[PDB]
């Protein structure tokens, strides 16, 4: 009947709406998809026919070219033949042909419209792009372009800095110097520097895998006599070699490690690859203007709903979610953290009393003091944290010796130095005793607290310096005024 | 047939701490119910 | 040109008011 007709075509629109989103995860992700199965698996199994198409993968970035789409075909193929002379690695067989069925589909929808044949990033009117805002399907439309500049250098950097700092060995200080070079300055030939280390990073990825690779299944050839084999005896110094990542045979290597470095190095690369192409508006407005009276005009759009509530959640963040964040910190009870307390009070008391009134000739100097105070006391206590770590795991004026020596070292590890955190490590009976003696709570790692805090750290203080926030002030001072 | 003196119980119930581990968080769970059904019995309801 | 800009001002402040 009609009511049939009517579901008949229900159905028919469902099926555009599946098919259109086919075509769009055909056309957005790509080798997305075929990577991180690449990855995944990767774990699974660790034989070296992934050795190959790894260092391929990581130097397909490495080649950002035209003739990275010959590589692109080299993915295409080259499970192909592998997988045949070995004979869900035949899932992969079939996907691989796939890649072939994208180009058949392309060639379907090409004689299908009358429209010029080029990839469409942004499928919906462009107008709406530019729109950046509320009401509809452009806020995963906002997610794909502002991938592009703005949220994509905040979302890579958490991710990037969170990943590597949870996984808490090696990488940690390399990428805390990254970190400390990052956040300290402000520069796009500092981003240039920036785009020579991504390369070396492109390059030291598969310099890990080869090492979680060095050998065949096992034939115990050479192992660098685990690192210089120093002149200590202990799983201290087992987890010496733990620590430099040098070969290590009876381990399965974390996943997670792997997982995560290799996504978070993809991203990274794209995100910057894409960083060097356009534009930005962060801080040429500031030397403008350096160059109490902020002069960026815009409208202050339309409260029709979303946006009302999202510009208004926007304002509190400055209050709530960051010194909340830093007040998990508090939470954190430990020494580092004090530093912490006595610090967040007096910025909710001086900074509430100093911008509400817009001090004369000083909220630049405002403005730089909250940069800093907020900026470098997180990252110098993320940076000792995984230092400390190491210390511990490590040898050096062993804590436990003397009387007097022994107590005031009983007291520094108390507070400062504390204990080792990593799932796989070991020790001994008399370090044991030891530990036994001066005692520790066992949990400090820094993924409960300190990455949500650093996190909103950041976005806000890319934000604190641009954007309506500028504009913003003018609303506190005349609500002090009125 | 006789009680226990509380310095027996005294040793048992101090042994009973000491016999977990630094990491591990079951050994400390398990200490822990070990010297909770320990001090249900006073040392008036112990034979030995 | 501050003639305007206190103007502005004149005008914003009682709508904020209001």
């Amino acid at each position: 009947h009609a009511a049939g007709d009517t579901l008949v075509k229900k159905l028919h629109k469902l099926a555009n709406q599946t098919i259109e989103l086919l075509w769009r995860f055909f056309e957005v992700h790509i080798s997305k998809i075929v990577f991180v199965i690449i990855a995944i698996f990767i774990a699974n199994n660790i034989n070296a026919l992934y050795i190959p198409l790894v260092i391929l993968l990581s130097l397909a970035i490495c080649l950002p070219s035209a003739a990275d789409g010959i590589f692109s075909l080299f993915m295409c193929a080259y499970l192909f033949l592998v997988a045949l002379s070995k004979m869900g690695v035949i899932v992969s067989i079939i996907a691989l042909a796939f890649q072939s069925i994208v180009i058949y589909r392309q060639r379907h929808y090409r004689a299908s419209l009358g429209l010029p044949e080029s990839m469409r990033a942004k499928v919906f009117p462009d107008f709406h792009h530019s729109h950046f805002d509320r009401s509809l399907k452009n806020a995963i439309q906002f997610l794909i372009d502002y991938g592009f500049y703005k949220f994509g250098l905040e979302i890579t950097m958490i991710a990037i800095g969170i990943d590597i700092f949870n996984r808490m060995d090696a990488l940690a200080a390399i990428q805390c110097f990254w970190l400390v070079l990052f956040a300290l300055n402000k520069r796009v030939f500092v981003r240039r520097i920036w785009v020579f280390y991504v390369i070396y990073m492109a390059i030291l990825y598969p310099l890990q895998f080869f090492s979680y690779v060095g050998l065949p299944p096992d034939s115990c050839i050479e192992y660098p006599w685990s690192y210089w084999i120093p002149s200590y005896s202990d799983d201290a110094r087992f987890n010496l070699s733990y620590l430099l990542n040098l070969s290590i045979y009876g381990v399965n290597w974390p996943s997670a490690y792997l997982i995560g470095d290799f996504f978070v190095l993809l991203l990274a690369s794209c995100q910057l690859a894409v960083f060097r192409r356009e534009g930005e508006d962060n801080d040429s407005i500031y030397n403008d203007g350096n160059f109490e009276n902020p002069q960026y005009d815009f409208i202050d759009t339309k409260k029709s709903y979303v946006d009302y509530f999202k510009s208004f959640v926007f304002h509190y963040g400055h209050w709530i979610t960051l010194m909340s964040t830093l007040a998990a910190g508090i939470a954190g009870t430990s020494l580092f953290a004090l530093g912490y307390i006595i610090f967040t009070l007096t910025m909710l008391w001086s900074g509430n009393n100093l911008y509400v009134m817009n001090s004369t000739l000083r909220s630049f100097e405002h403005t730089l003091k909250r940069w800093n105070a907020l900026l470098g006391y997180t990252l110098f206590t993320i940076t000792m944290k995984v230092c400390l770590q190491i210390f511990g795991c490590v040898f050096l004026s062993w804590f436990d010796q003397s009387g007097g020596w022994g107590k005031t070292l009983c007291i520094v590890r108390q507070l400062f130095s504390i204990t080792c955190v990593n799932n796989e490590c070991h020790v001994l009976k008399e370090l044991e005793d030891f530990s036994k003696a001066c005692a520790v709570e066992t949990k400090e790692g820094n993924i409960g607290f300190d990455v949500i805090a650093l996190s909103f750290l950041v976005f806000q203080i890319r934000i604190f310096h641009s954007w309506y926030f500028q504009h913003c002030m003018v609303e506190y001072r005349s609500e002090v005024i009125l | 047939l006789g009680m226990i003196k509380p310095d027996q119980l005294a040793s048992l119930n101090q042994a009973l701490t000491d016999s977990y581990t630094t990491r591990d968080t079951n050994s400390i769970l398990r200490s822990r119910m070990s010297v909770s059904y320990l001090k249900g019995y006073t040392y008036e309801d112990i034979l030995i | 040109s501050r003639k305007l800009t206190d103007i502005r001002s004149a005008v914003d402040l009682p709508s904020l008011q209001l």
